[PDB]
């Protein structure tokens, strides 16, 4: 009666129902208001590396898509939350982003162009810069796909517990 | 020190120029993107970097009996991807709206060689309609300008014809387009993206109903800080 | 606000509209006319490697495409009008062609067979062999892509101005 | 006709009217909006040192003084807008000052915290965090003072133009 | 790393609480200060780092012919840093307003022996005033409570009069209160300052003219990140 | 969850209502009479440094001040109740005193001359020498300040539990 031993480096993938991750209703142009918060998980440790993908399934109340020519962006901020200019991971738009097969075919994928590296408290930050006329983002209707761990493409997020000279090196930043 | 970023139709800051052409056939420029004092230089690199761009133009018809079909569009049209159907395309060849009623009007069919269309709205007479359909014939090119207002130069001096952004999937990658040149901003530098073509293309349009653009054009590059 | 100079080799690609092409109407019963004459730009210099697409997106007066029946044939002249016979780049049918994605998928791109070279003066020409119905041919509702210089996927053409050695050696039909 | 030649050390203060800093009136209780801009000079450096006084005359188009209850904050931020969070100089309220002399006795003058170091180019920002009933903030009947270059009390600020081993050593940033 | 901030009435974020006392004296958990989860730790030094308090209470009359006078407000009525006229102070002793009327009022005359004052205005018979005047005579402390709910210990317990953080001008450095002890929150934890006194503090009364808090806490504290 | 530790010299300042303390209403001119009487702890030690102030504020029944030919004096006492002539700390007059900022300025805090150092049971006693046209005097309307420790000036007022051997010497303090 025997589990196999296994590495503490989880893939997995990541969305928005997850109890690290708050959404946020968005009015029509606040840019810097967060849609999204991932908090982390206070005991792990959490690494994307580059070449990584994104389904960032966007619609408004009524369920239509937003507008193609948004802008999208993730970015990691400080312990208190705020951005650090530098230090992003994706910066595009939804035209970008065909819904139908954007998780689906690696021919139409969008990935990451960095690595990243989160620890028990450090934070991402999905931030929308819209025009004035869309119909915000319902977040109840919308959601994110953050990574693959299901299929033999794409690639996944990377989540540890506590080792030693791993949490050595990561407390080098 | 670099990372990657986009610029776009409004992208990292609000000082670009956003125009349209003439209908004399002389080139203009369309887009200009000036860089702030944020950063230190903005490159992009043909070959390496995608750009997009859906051009959109505008129309108008007034309504009359059995004002079903739309005549030629003075356009040399194409299908998207080469795919026909409206319904299965990655974005529409072309769009419209009454105005007397205030709504966008969905397409029944197509003829591509005649350029001509036909709707299932028959309006009403004395009615107002408009339309944004794909643009066609152009020919594009970028060119630089310096922080005095002087033409520095073209580059990679073969403009590629509009129709190829409309002909490809521009969201698949390999297909999508990687035109040709290297270039390097500065702070007080703008950019130009130059156009030379019949008809008007358009933005902010408040009557259109998918967006508060018709029409975009996007560039991936690298960027120093 | 530098630009980066380049070599002579400009990678490009080729169609109807550019100054140095003409198409022309074909009736439905000759193989013999220039549907296309494609004439040197007097004083630079083109190549093209085998095993470079095309895209003939040829159709009639209504746009229908033509009988799959006809054959098609790329074949290079002297500088006066006469074909060479010898350096024929391609022939086959247009069913060998799918215009809803001939020039996309590479798992549909017809491609050459044998390089070329064209010189100040070297003309170009296409051939077209049809059958009595097909109700002709007209290029202002059809044109063509020659190579492609956007993708990863196919070639481009390369063109010179006048290195010296180079166009000694070019002289080397 | 002589001036005598000066240390590169010049040991100023700073206002609002200055031609490297910017206003701006914000609304009720916007803390992100930063009231105040500042900005390298485009060939000069800036250095503050801990201890720095503030005379941070805030006040409603009425002039009326606000509620004291405000927090301010003062803030680095990086070349593009975005604060650090590191970096803060300072944070406090308005009632822990007393405007009628809160620049004039040395035992009404609250001080900085920390250093700080402006290149040519780098920012700060001046955040107000405020409840609703405030009767917003009109900076034209509201002014700011900075550094003390008129008396033994407090400091001044040093500036200084570009020299070769003091800015080498000032891009260790 | 460590930087300085202020706690405050509101602080960095609104996990803060704020409650009043009983009529009977006793103790009571007045004020809690509770750590997110955006730092790491807090400290707070006596005799290095300063704080203020301004408390306040609400009385109230009903009016009549001969009513300028107002009496005993159950209270000792304190000067402020020493002084007696309003106009000179750091801050009033003494507010009025009429909400009949629904205005604020002004003071003409004082009386700290009798512990009385006298107003501009006679206001009518059955016109309604309230009064907010400082708190009177009590005792204040700090607690410090874990995340069970459960107490941990005091700080430097010597619990402070109430009426040396009136009698002093809070501001003027010398004279600015420094407690003393210290202390060391961890995330979920909370900090209580409590209070003992024969008068009920308020805060948040709408009614008050001058801003929404009549009355404050704050500290200046140091923090990790 | 640390609170921290502490000393043993606790630095304070002195009043009327500190639970070791007497307040005593007084007539015309009967100065043996004791106004204030401080007594000690019982258990713990006081000690007053020379240099250091005081802020009486001695008004009477109808809310103004006194006679300003008026003698404070503050002198040390037996454990019983009776003066000692020796050990006395000031005899000064109240013209001299202005109550608006006692505690406030330095320079208008006026100041001891002698230390002093109190044990468990002893006592120290105001006595107020006086005319006989006055008003006499309203403890609930006056007050006394001596010291303070929030802030840096004058000199605050040591308190301890006992340390050893310095408490041996201190209780030499019998005559």
């Amino acid at each position: 009666g025997n589990i196999g031993n296994l590495s503490a480096e989880k893939q997995i993938s990541v969305y928005d129902g997850q109890p690290f991750v708050d959404e946020q209703d968005v009015p029509a142009d606040d840019p810097n208001t967060p849609a999204l918060t991932i908090e982390g998980p206070d005991g792990y440790v959490i690494a994307v590396d580059a070449g990584t993908p994104i389904a960032p399934e966007f619609r408004d109340s009524n369920g239509n898509k937003l507008d193609p020519s948004t802008r999208v962006i993730v970015q990691k901020c400080d312990r208190q939350g705020n951005p650090l200019g530098d230090g992003i991971v994706f910066n595009d738009t939804l035209g970008r982003f065909d819904y139908e097969q954007m998780r689906t075919d690696p021919d139409f994928m969008r990935k990451t162009a960095k690595s990243l590296m989160i620890d028990e408290r450090e934070i991402v930050k999905v931030f929308v810069d819209i025009p004035a006329g869309a119909n915000g983002y319902d977040a109840d209707k919308s959601r994110l796909t953050l990574g693959d761990d299901t299929s033999d493409f794409g690639k996944a997020v990377e989540i540890v517990d506590h080792d030693e000279l791993s949490d050595a090196e990561t407390r080098a930043v | 020190y670099t990372i990657s970023h986009t610029g776009g139709t409004l992208g990292s800051s609000k000082v670009t120029t956003a125009a349209n052409q003439t209908s004399p056939q002389r080139e203009t420029a369309i887009i200009g993107f000036e860089c702030p004092r944020k950063f230190a230089e903005i490159e992009y690199v043909g070959q390496r970097d995608s750009t997009r761009f859906i051009p959109r133009t505008t129309e108008s018809i007034t309504g009359t009996a059995g004002d079903d079909t739309v005549v030629s569009l003075t356009a040399n049209i194409q299908p998207v991807a080469g795919e026909t159907a409206i319904e299965d395309q990655d974005y529409p060849v072309a769009v419209a709206y009454n105005v007397t009623q205030g709504v966008q009007v969905d397409i029944d069919a197509v003829d591509y060689a005649a350029d001509e269309v036909t709707l299932a709205d028959n309006p009403a007479d004395g009615d107002t309609v408009k339309v944004w359909p794909i643009m066609g014939d152009g020919d594009v090119q970028f060119r630089l300008v310096n922080q005095f207002g002087q033409e520095e130069g073209r580059v990679y001096p073969w403009a590629t014809p509009l129709y190829r952004w409309h002909d490809f999937p521009q969201l698949k990658r390999g297909r999508e387009i990687n035109l040709h040149g290297s270039v390097t901003w500065e702070e007080n530098e703008t950019v130009e993206v130059l156009l030379d073509a019949p008809q008007a293309i358009t933005w902010e349009d408040s009557d259109y109903p998918e967006g508060q653009y018709v029409s975009t054009f996007e560039q991936d590059v690298e960027i120093t800080l």
